[PDB]
Parts: structure tokens; sequence; C-alpha cells
């Protein structure tokens, strides 16, 4: 569209590389920081998809 | 001797879209004068999905 399609959605992070021919539809917070992810969003908690 | 009907093993579902209902595994050969069992055996490997 000219706003822009926003239906399609990608995985950026995860721990390690998959195997091949599997799924993972998993949402959680990735933990891109030293401070533990507790939730919601912030700084160094990266949202992968 | 009666008891059967356990059932509910799971509480909610989601989205899947793989059904393989078909004929059951394992059969219960008759065991006669005692001394006389049939040892299951079953083995399960996942390789390329």
């Amino acid at each position: 569209k000219v706003g822009g399609n926003y239906n399609y959605l990608y995985r950026l992070f995860r721990k390690s590389n998959l195997k091949p021919f599997e799924r993972d539809i998993s949402t959680e917070i990735y933990q891109a920081g030293n401070k533990p992810c507790n939730g919601v969003a912030g700084f160094n908690c990266y949202f992968p998809l | 001797s009666w008891m059967e009907s356990e059932f509910r093993v799971y509480s909610s579902a989601n989205n899947c879209t793989f059904e393989y209902v078909s004929q059951p595994f394992l059969m219960d050969l008759e065991g006669k004068q005692g001394n006389f069992k049939n040892l299951r055996e079953f083995v399960f490997k996942n390789i390329d999905g």
C-alpha cells in the first residue's frame, strides 16, 4: 500500500540457529543486555519480531 | 475391576494443522497359563523434521 503494508512479520533475534525444516512461532523478549528482561520492552531488551 | 474414561488430558488448544487419527499402534496379544507375556518395543527418532 502507499501507506505501507505492515501485515508481515519476521524474526530477527534468536538464541541459536535452528535446524532445517523447523517452525518456531514463539513470542518473547530476547535477553540483549546484562539486566534481565523483566517484560514489556526497554533498552537492552529487543523484541525479535 | 471397573476403571476407564480418564480423558481431559489437556486444558486448551490453539492454532494447529496436523491431524493423524488412524488405526492404533499397540496390540495386546492374549496371555494364557502364566509365564507368557508380550514385551512391547518402541523406538522414536527425529531427524530433518
